[PDB]
């Protein structure tokens, strides 16, 4: 189908790779209890 | 999900402003910004 | 109230306010060396005209998006709301499409849209839909009203991108009304009228002495000289004079005596300005006012009629034809007349 081709697209010019893999790796703090309100 | 990405689409500023704009960069910079604001107290409601 | 057919040149305008002043600015593209699109300032032409030849558009095909979807699976059409219309370049006869690069980092989600070759594939097709509140979709559409286009395979509207320096336009998901001008609606023009905003070539009935300028054997500014020659001129390239059109709608309309129009000089592209202190000579586009730009067609010597027309909405009556038909020129504020003369000393006459 071509409307998936394009919506996949348009989500992509939305959301860049390599801003994804750079959220990914925030690599969070593993904690003495800490809060789980947080990253 | 097609009718909720026209409308999205249509709509720009659904997404966070440091997100989509002619502002702020993009998501990563975002995020950064958030957990800055979460690291930093003078930021949020005494 | 004339409805948009097939095959009629038109023009995309749209409006424009910036630093609190409104501007008329078409859609136009150079086509041969640069494929994208820019904006052509139609309004304020008393001193500066526009390139309509190449902000000009003819509707080549007019087709539902369901019979488009069937053509890619595999006279004179009227248009319609809804409809996927087809966009060819007057001039540079490629097609409008919407062009799958990103110029423009700001708008990190539109497209640039451009002319390209081919017509295959639904990136070039384009759809029409109703602006306004008043209209909705499946009526008819006639002249001066605002639509807004919307792209087939990009589904981004046609959106005047604002920018500090850049006025481009983008293929963007902000709706902006473009405004339809008729140029041609592509009547019955007889074969050998004449028609407005073409270029021709004039010539003696007795003497096939044809208006021309000095060629690329010296510089502009001999070549900003105007007179006449003979021979092998007649089929050169520096020889071809542009009728442009005061009015931008229905600038393809048919000639009629005693109008203003600008003459430009497609080889080199100045325009031909008259300063009473000399002769006439070339100007460009930054400074050929209309007062000394506008000239006008009669078929007598007279200056009977001066202040008679203003603007006819149509296509008009044919009147002059290419064959046999003897103009006299005459300028809107001086109202001199053209005249031969024998300025070439007898020291190399035969010769040149």
């Amino acid at each position: 189908k071509g409307e998936a081709i394009r919506i996949r697209s348009i989500l992509r010019s939305l959301i860049p790779l390599g801003d994804l893999v750079g959220v990914i790796s925030i690599a969070f703090q593993m904690p003495e209890p800490d809060m789980s309100a947080g990253f | 999900a097609n009718v909720v990405v026209r409308l999205l689409i249509r709509r720009p500023e659904c997404f966070g402003p440091a997100l989509r704009g002619e502002g702020g960069n993009g998501l990563l910079a975002a995020m950064e910004e958030a957990i800055k604001i979460a690291e930093d107290p003078s930021r949020d409601g005494p | 109230i004339q409805f948009l057919r097939t095959d009629d040149e038109v023009v995309l305008q749209c409006t424009a306010t910036i630093h609190k002043e409104q501007q008329k600015l078409c859609l136009a593209a150079e086509g041969f060396g640069n494929r994208l699109c820019f904006l052509e300032s139609t309004s304020n032409s008393k001193n500066v005209p526009p390139d309509l030849s190449i902000c000009t558009f003819v509707l080549e095909q007019s087709l539902s998006v369901r019979a488009l979807q069937e053509m890619l699976a595999n006279g004179h059409r009227t248009l319609l709301y809804g409809h996927a219309i087809l966009l060819r370049h007057s001039y540079s006869g490629m097609y409008l499409c919407c062009l799958s690069t990103s110029r423009s980092s700001t708008d990190k989600l539109a497209f640039d849209v451009g002319l390209q070759e081919d017509t295959t594939g639904e990136a070039c097709w384009w759809t029409i839909h109703p602006a306004s509140k008043q209209r909705s979709e499946g009526e008819k559409v006639r002249v001066g009203d605002d639509l807004i286009l919307v792209s087939v395979s990009s589904e981004r509207y046609l959106h005047l991108s604002y920018g500090n320096s850049s006025w481009h336009v983008d293929a963007a998901f902000q709706q902006t009304l473009w405004s339809v001008a008729p140029i041609s609606s592509g009547s019955e023009a007889a074969q050998g009228y004449l028609i407005g905003g073409d270029v021709l070539r004039l010539l003696h009935g007795h003497m096939d002495e044809c208006l021309t300028v000095p060629s690329g054997e010296h510089g502009e500014e001999q070549r900003r000289t105007v007179h006449y020659e003979g021979g092998a001129v007649s089929v050169h390239a520096r020889s071809l004079w542009r009728l442009e059109t005061l009015r931008v709608a229905w600038s393809g309309s048919h000639i009629r005596w005693g109008q203003p129009f600008r003459l430009r000089h497609v080889t080199t592209g100045k325009y031909l300005s008259l300063m009473e202190d000399k002769n006439l000579l070339l100007m460009d586009k930054e400074k050929a006012d209309v007062k000394s730009t506008a000239f006008a067609f009669r078929s007598s010597k007279e200056k009977l009629d001066v202040g008679v027309r203003k603007e006819v909405d149509g296509m008009g009556t044919s009147e002059i034809k290419y064959g046999d038909s003897i103009c006299y020129i005459q300028h809107v504020d001086t109202g001199l007349w053209l005249t031969y003369q024998a300025v070439d000393v007898k020291s190399a006459r035969m010769g040149s």
